[PDB]
């Protein structure tokens, strides 16, 4: 019963990675644990239909 | 006055009214209580899922979009192309570039949660100040416009109902040829 | 406008007939008059004290 | 000077007010996470005819067939055909054949539904509200020299600003042409744009959006939505080495990551904002009739 | 001096191409004659299912 | 609550004359050919140019139908307010004259609401005594808006059809009888009110 | 030859753009009035 | 307001109807009546309702 991470954060925090250069959605919870840089891209949410 | 009423109700039929294929954003009440006719979800294990999980007024859609969580966005593209979906939640410019790719992929009007893409970084490290200064140096010059020129800026009849009427006109001409030859044989 | 002119006139309508129905229901006599000014009433400071 | 002179020299703690972010301001202090997308901005003030031709030839061939059965309407049936598409009631010819009457009746029913569909097409073109622009980028040929085009126009920024430093580090000749075109006040530039003492103005994005959302008439229209612009953000400036920075960043991420920031933007913005015109169509009318009289002058050689 | 770089396969941002002959790339141009300077990345074909 | 037609008329007065000259140059009759041109534009290469001009006449009258449909169907005069969410009333001006009864419940109701202090500062230079003063002022177009209950304004809309209410319905309140303190006339008087509610006497008063 | 009051059949007959032959107008007053009435019928 | 396509249509807006209200049922002589009434009057007259 322990909370962990996976994916890019799971590879980063385990020492398998050193710098996630990826267009990740910067949010509140993922910055609570590690430090983030200033964003380069700025865009909102929208809905794709046909 | 018959053909004027016919012009009036065809203008009623194809100009003013419209089948509401649009959603008008997150504030659609028909998506607040969805069904099998409204199939919509997001990418599995994303920040948008946690962002909708914290908000208590987005829980019901959180009870719906959890049913069809997809691995990649290309899975969502193939699903909504093959009519396995009806709506998808994603950021702006990627969907704009894919709308430049595929013209049927059309976004909506509203825009919310103006967030930002950056670079995922570690804790207190010598790659914090200099890297952010390099990012700001890339912001201040025209390199961001060049990056927009690479991918962002670089993009890629009246026969609706009377076309079948035109085909029946042509078939009536073809049958009328034989009818007129019968009339020639009549006199 | 009016130095001293307070007269009895005729009043009727919606709330008047409502009060007539109330006087038909409950057993009481009445005295119908009007307000002096033309205001509802606000908790405003009087100029003294 | 200013808030930088108050914060760096330890007379002020932090800059809670709005501030543009560039290189040397990020050198002297440490900004927080952004919360609003505020860039910069510039404010200023083929198949119908083919198948109808094919069916025209088919109708003419049927008229030739009727003439071969049973006065000079061999090729003159085209003059009755396309002339009576438009229902102007020109006296042309009285056909005796029942075949021609039935064929012209079917063609006339097609012409009635064609004109009804064309009125519907004009209504569908009448639905849309077109958008026009004058300057389409920061690298405009108008921005090279106002003598290159026939009106010599004018452009301004706010004095002593970081936008002026960004221009001087991007285009010093733009600063040279701005040196003749300086101004003082933001609302002064607003009055200069409304009355006509200024042509275009260069400023940030969202502040002009708020000024246009509250403006009477909505005459001053922005260009784009931050596509050929700086596209930066606003944050909070603190002193270098402040222990409160991470908690302020988490508070800003909480204020954005709940929808409350959208409610605050809804509270402090405003989301508001003919006659006959066919001069391009009339120019096409005059050009097609000039081509028609040119073709007639070609055919006059016999 | 060597920095570990990891990313997710973003469709307009991370384009992945198989090798031409042996660990090499195809040097192609853009619409303005700019050669796309690629990089030699290492990754799986698909996910674990 | 035109000039382009004159340009087309001058154009066709050139066109008919030059087509008659074209017909004369190509081997009572003058006025008859002019009248034939009049019958062409309105309900043998000269005939070809005339039928091309008849196509232009149909596209001109179709554009006239289209722009009159633009003139009366889709456009709408901005005479509405659409309730409290109007930026005209959130940011008033000299031509936006709105007020209410002086020293009414609207004053206290907008004095408690601190974000409505702009209307509190605006209406205090415009507050009138009675509603008949408001009717007389808005009939002479001295007013532009008036915050008031629904029944009186709907009755005056039935009286005067130019008086038109808006769509939004905010602050759904209730009107009762002003009563004193602890008294035996509080209970069964209210029971008589409820007895008036349960039957169709409210419908009779309607 | 019969246009005493029979021009009503040309008046209200040619309102509706029917392309049916009715009568040959000879009076100039009649043709100008039919032109004005035809513009009136189009706008009507 | 939640109808699929607005199929079912209401009749009127409370004109030839009962036109009553809702309240909080308390016991007779309860001391909490005036406080709840003033709290409801505060909750309506601020835009929060
Ligand atoms: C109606 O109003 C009257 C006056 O307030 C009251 O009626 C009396 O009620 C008591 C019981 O509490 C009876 O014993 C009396 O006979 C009633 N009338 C008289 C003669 O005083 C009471 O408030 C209401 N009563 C009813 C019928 O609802
Ligand atoms: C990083 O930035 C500082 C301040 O500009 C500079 O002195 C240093 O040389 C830079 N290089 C490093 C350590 O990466
Ligand atoms: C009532 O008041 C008006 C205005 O002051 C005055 O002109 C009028 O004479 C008065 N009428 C009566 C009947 O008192
Ligand atoms: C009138 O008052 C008397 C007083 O004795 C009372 O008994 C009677 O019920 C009242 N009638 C009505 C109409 O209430
Ligand atoms: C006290 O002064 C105020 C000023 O507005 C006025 O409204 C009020 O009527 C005055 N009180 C009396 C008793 O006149
Ligand atoms: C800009 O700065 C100069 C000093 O460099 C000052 O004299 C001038 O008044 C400033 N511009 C303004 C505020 O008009």
């Amino acid at each position: 019963n322990k909370k962990e991470w996976n994916g890019m954060m799971g590879e980063l925090l385990s020492g398998q990675a050193d710098m996630i250069v990826a267009p990740l959605t910067i949010n509140n919870e993922r910055a609570q644990y590690i430090e983030f840089s200033k964003p380069f891209k700025y865009q909102g949410l929208t809905i794709l239909v046909k | 006055i018959i053909v004027a009423s016919y012009t009036a109700n065809l203008a009623a039929f194809l100009v003013l009214d419209r089948p509401e294929e649009r959603i008008t954003g997150i504030n659609d009440p028909r998506l607040r209580n969805p069904s099998d006719k409204f199939i919509y979800a997001t990418v599995k294990q994303s920040s948008v899922d946690i962002y909708f999980r914290r908000q208590v007024e987005l829980s019901t859609m959180y009870r719906h979009m959890e049913k069809h969580n997809y691995e990649s966005a290309a899975e969502a593209i193939q699903a909504v192309r093959d009519n396995k979906l009806h709506a998808f939640i994603w950021d702006s410019a990627v969907l704009e570039f894919e709308a430049s790719q595929k013209c049927d992929l059309v976004t909506t009007g509203e825009l919310f949660f103006r967030s930002g893409f950056g670079i995922g970084m570690r804790k207190d490290s010598p790659w914090k100040q200099n890297v952010s200064l390099s990012i700001l140096k890339s912001h201040e010059n025209g390199f961001m416009e060049d990056l927009d020129k690479t991918w962002v800026r670089y993009q890629e009849l009246t026969f609706e109902n009377m076309a079948g009427v035109f085909m029946l006109v042509a078939g009536g001409i073809v049958a009328g040829i034989f009818l007129i030859f019968i009339e020639i044989a009549y006199k | 406008g009016s130095p001293r002119h307070t007269v009895p006139q005729c009043c009727y309508g919606f709330c008047i007939d409502l009060l007539i129905k109330l006087a038909r229901t409950m057993n009481f006599t009445y005295e119908v008059h009007l307000v002096a000014d033309g205001k509802f009433g606000t908790q405003e400071r009087v100029n003294n004290s | 000077n200013g808030m930088i002179g108050e914060v760096v020299y330890q007379r002020a703690v932090m800059a809670v007010g709005s501030l543009t972010i560039n290189e040397e301001r990020s050198e002297v202090v440490d900004f927080s996470v952004p919360f609003v997308e505020t860039g910069i901005s510039v404010m200023v003030s083929a198949s119908v005819w083919v198948m109808m031709f094919v069916m025209l030839l088919i109708v003419s061939a049927i008229a030739v067939f009727v003439f071969e059965y049973f006065s000079f309407t061999i090729g003159k049936a085209i003059w009755l055909l396309w002339g009576l598409v438009f229902n102007n009631s020109v006296p042309v010819q009285n056909p005796k054949g029942t075949t021609s009457k039935i064929m012209v009746s079917v063609w006339a029913f097609f012409a009635v539904i064609f004109l009804a569909s064309y009125t519907a097409n004009l209504a569908a073109f009448m639905i849309q509200e077109e958008f026009v622009d004058q300057v389409t980028g920061l690298s405009d040929k108008k921005f090279q020299r106002p003598h290159d085009y026939s009106p010599p126009f004018r452009f301004g920024t706010v004095p002593n600003g970081s936008t002026e430093r960004n221009i001087r580090n991007n285009y010093p000749y733009m600063h040279q042409y701005m040196t003749r075109f300086n101004q003082r006040g933001v609302e002064d530039a607003l009055v200069s744009l409304k009355t006509g003492k200024l042509d275009a103005f260069i400023y940030d994005a969202a502040v002009l959006n708020y000024k246009a959302g509250r403006d009477e008439g909505c005459k001053l229209v922005t260009i784009g939505s931050g596509y050929i612009f700086a596209t930066t953000g606003y944050g909070i400036a603190l002193q270098k080495g402040s222990p409160w920075k991470r908690q302020i960043d988490l508070a800003l991420l909480q204020f954005v990551g709940d929808g409350e920031m959208e409610e605050l933007e809804t509270l402090w913005l405003t989301g508001i904002c003919s006659s006959q015109l066919d001069i391009d169509n009339m120019a096409g009318v005059f050009y097609m009739l000039a081509a028609a009289m040119a073709l007639s002058l070609i055919t006059f050689i016999w | 001096t060597r920095l570990k770089i990891v990313t997710i396969h973003q469709e307009p941002f991370v384009y992945v191409k198989p090798t031409m002959s042996d660990g090499t790339c195809k040097e192609e141009f853009t619409v303005n004659g700019d050669p796309v300077k690629k990089v030699i990345c290492t990754g799986p074909n698909d996910t674990s299912p | 609550k035109s000039t382009l037609w004159l340009l087309v008329g001058l154009s066709v007065h050139v066109v008919a004359v030059m087509l008659y000259l074209l017909d004369r140059f190509s081997p009572l009759t003058l006025s008859s050919a002019m009248w034939f041109s009049w019958g062409v534009l309105l309900n043998f290469s000269a005939r070809i140019l005339g039928m091309v001009w008849a196509g232009f006449a149909m596209i001109i009258v179709a554009s006239y139908t289209a722009n009159l449909a633009a003139f009366l169907v889709l456009d709408r005069p901005e005479e509405r307010i659409t309730g409290i969410n109007d930026p005209r009333l959130r940011n008033p001006s000299d031509k936006f004259i709105y007020a209410t009864v002086k020293q009414s419940s609207v004053d206290i109701y907008f004095r408690r609401q601190v974000e409505l202090s702009t209307m509190y500062r605006h209406m205090e230079k415009h507050n009138y005594e009675s509603a008949a003063e408001a009717i007389q002022a808005v009939r002479d177009n001295k007013l532009h808006a008036f915050i008031w209950d629904s029944a009186v304004l709907e009755f005056e809309a039935s009286q005067k059809c130019d008086l038109v209410t808006t769509g939004e319905l905010f602050f759904r309140s209730g009107f009762g009888i002003g009563m004193r303190k602890d008294s035996p006339w509080k209970q069964n008087v209210s029971l008589s009110i409820l007895k008036s509610h349960e039957n169709g006497f409210m419908e009779d008063l309607d």
